[PDB]
């Protein structure tokens, strides 16, 4: 998403995913995975209240998040 | 001494 | 709760340890090459140096082996990678040099969790003695420079009892002692007999070339 | 056979040189070489690479940053000729114009 | 607008091509002193250097008065035991 | 080239654990066989 949308909200999940996620010693805690399902959430919502590319990868970014859900709560 | 162990070697070491 | 996070992957239990520099320094060498062969001017001119001392402090948290020293490293590249790149400096290239470097940081992250093993010293390519090792170590030996500097950089952070001119003594000899190593390997898989012509082949090719050359 | 002897010689006082500091200012067994010493003669060294590799790159790049002239035209020669004919209207607007 | 550089001489892709070839150049210069440095082990590895300073002294002493036949047998003596590398373990060994 | 292979490696292990008073001891060895022509005509032959 950073790759593409290259903004500034976009570019305080990858820094929490090489310095909370990756750096958690047994998993990345319940507190990461909702945080990052809070804020995905949060900027759909703000870049809507405002081009043509908007909420597509965010669309794939919230959905995929929820999927990991669904298997850490399944094991 | 460093310098007295460096350069101490003989024939005795390299042979069996 | 920071305290007790930080405390957690500085002295846990579970760190079944591994050595992940090899390839940590592959993405910086990868790296490197796209900024110069994309140099597509002052900016390359910066990056370029960056890279450079990002991987000689790299060397040194490595032979030092500080798992402190490469949490403290990776806070500080993280955030100033990510505040260059997205704020100051401004793309295919600079689109990949961020693929490659977030490759970096995430076998980072791996080694300040797992932990540095015991036995940290010795190289790479000279564990096998096969053929795809002889010919990647001359490889090495060639590109100007590398040779050298891994040698004084060693020196200056593992601790010796031997000076400069004795450490790269010891060095030589054993490049060389590896490279009459393997080429006494391939002619015990390989025999040929005795008395036997050097195939036309094999003459006309390498003879061949440095006539034309 | 001259210059042999005189090769001779000057490798054999520079080796006893040497030995002679060493005799004046000994070295413990088993001793690491300080800090101070490696960090100095290495840090040298690696400077050197660099500054033979990015520096002149660094000087030339330097020279590339300079400026332009503004040329102005000092005079503005117009004329509108007919065919063949002696141009109809001449005008040189110079300076003040 | 118009441009008059002054140290123009350090341009084209000449220029660049040249930096290469410096580089290259200077680094096999830097590995003459990181290579073959076992190869020469023998003649500056030396113990103790104090009878080899003895006859290379003693030869010049020798062109000092005139004796020249002596310059003769003194060059034979340092020159069989650069040319036999164990008499020189023997000559240069520390008499503790 | 095997017996002295051992050597080289063995001098790297003991810089590993930091025993070093036994690289001084170690690196006298590999410079008195690389000292005399003809004590690597003995170390290096082909045991068979
Ligand atoms: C078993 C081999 C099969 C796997 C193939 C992968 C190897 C790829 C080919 C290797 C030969 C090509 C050399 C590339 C770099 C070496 C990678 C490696 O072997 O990985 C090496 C890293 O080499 C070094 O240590 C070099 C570090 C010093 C250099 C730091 C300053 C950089 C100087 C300038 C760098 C700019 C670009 C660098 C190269 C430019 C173009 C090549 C592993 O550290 P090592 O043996 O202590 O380890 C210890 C135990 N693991
Ligand atoms: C001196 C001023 C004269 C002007 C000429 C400018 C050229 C100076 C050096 C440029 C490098 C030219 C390469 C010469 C080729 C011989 C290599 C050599 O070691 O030749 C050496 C010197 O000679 C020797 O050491 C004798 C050993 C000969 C070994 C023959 C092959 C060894 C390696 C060849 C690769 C084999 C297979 C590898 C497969 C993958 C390789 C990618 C010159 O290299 P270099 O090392 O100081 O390289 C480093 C910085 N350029």
């Amino acid at each position: 998403n950073h790759m593409v949308t290259a903004s500034a909200g976009s570019l305080v999940l990858p820094v929490l995913v090489f310095l909370w996620a990756m750096l958690s010693i047994p998993r990345p805690s319940k507190r990461f995975w909702m945080t990052a399902i809070v804020f995905t959430e949060i900027a759909v919502v703000v870049k809507y209240l405002f081009t043509d590319g908007y909420i597509k990868y965010d669309l794939v970014q919230l959905m995929a998040l929820f999927f990991h859900r669904s298997q850490l709560l399944c094991y | 001494d460093h310098a007295t162990v460096i350069h101490s070697g003989d024939y005795f070491l390299f042979e069996s | 709760p920071l305290r007790r996070f930080f405390h957690d992957i500085l002295h846990t239990k579970y760190r079944a340890a591994t050595d992940v520099y090899a390839l940590m320094f592959l993405a910086d060498v990868v790296d490197f090459i796209i900024i110069i062969f994309g140099f597509w001017p002052e900016a390359f001119l910066v990056m370029l140096l960056i890279q450079f001392s990002t991987m000689v402090v790299d060397r040194a948290l490595y032979l030092r082996k500080t798992v402190l020293g490469k949490l403290a490293f990776q806070v500080a590249l993280v955030l100033a990678i990510h505040l260059w790149m997205f704020f100051i400096l401004p793309n295919v290239v600079a689109q990949l040099w961020y693929f490659v470097k977030c490759i970096y940081f995430a076998l980072s992250a791996y080694q300040i969790r797992c932990g540095y093993p015991t036995r940290i010293l010795g190289n790479f390519l000279t564990k096998k003695y096969n053929h795809l090792n002889l010919f990647l170590f001359q490889g090495f030996r060639l590109v100007p420079f590398l040779v050298e500097l891994r040698a004084v950089m060693d020196w200056v952070w593992t601790d010796t009892t031997l000076s400069l001119s004795s450490w790269m003594c010891v060095e030589d000899i054993y490049a060389n002692i590896f490279i009459i190593k393997c080429s006494r390997e391939t002619e015990k898989k390989y025999p040929q007999p005795k008395g036997q012509k050097k195939k036309k082949i094999v003459k006309y090719g390498m003879g061949g070339l440095i006539i034309l050359f | 056979s001259w210059m042999c002897v005189e090769d001779i010689y000057a490798n054999i006082f520079i080796i006893k040189c040497s030995r002679e500091t060493e005799k004046k200012y000994p070295q413990p067994k088993g001793q690491k070489k300080k800090k101070i010493v490696k960090y100095g003669m290495g840090g040298l060294i690696i400077l050197f690479l660099i500054a033979i590799i990015w520096f002149p790159l660094l000087f030339m790049s330097l020279v590339r940053s300079v400026v332009g002239v503004v040329n102005q035209p000092i005079d503005v020669t117009v004329t509108l000729k007919l065919g063949g004919y002696e141009p109809l209207f001449t005008m040189s607007a110079q300076q003040p114009s | 607008k118009v441009s008059p550089p002054s140290l123009g001489f350090l341009a084209g892709y000449g220029i660049m091509g040249l930096y290469v070839s410096i580089v290259l150049v200077i680094g096999k210069f830097v590995r003459g002193f990181f290579s073959e440095i076992s190869h020469s082990i023998m003649f500056e590895e030396l113990p103790c250097v104090d009878r080899i300073l003895k006859l290379c002294q003693d030869i010049f002493l020798v062109r000092e008065t005139r004796e020249l036949e002596l310059e003769e047998e003194l060059y034979a003596k340092l020159i069989f035991l650069y040319r036999s590398p164990e008499t020189m373990i023997k000559w240069t060994r520390e008499k503790e």
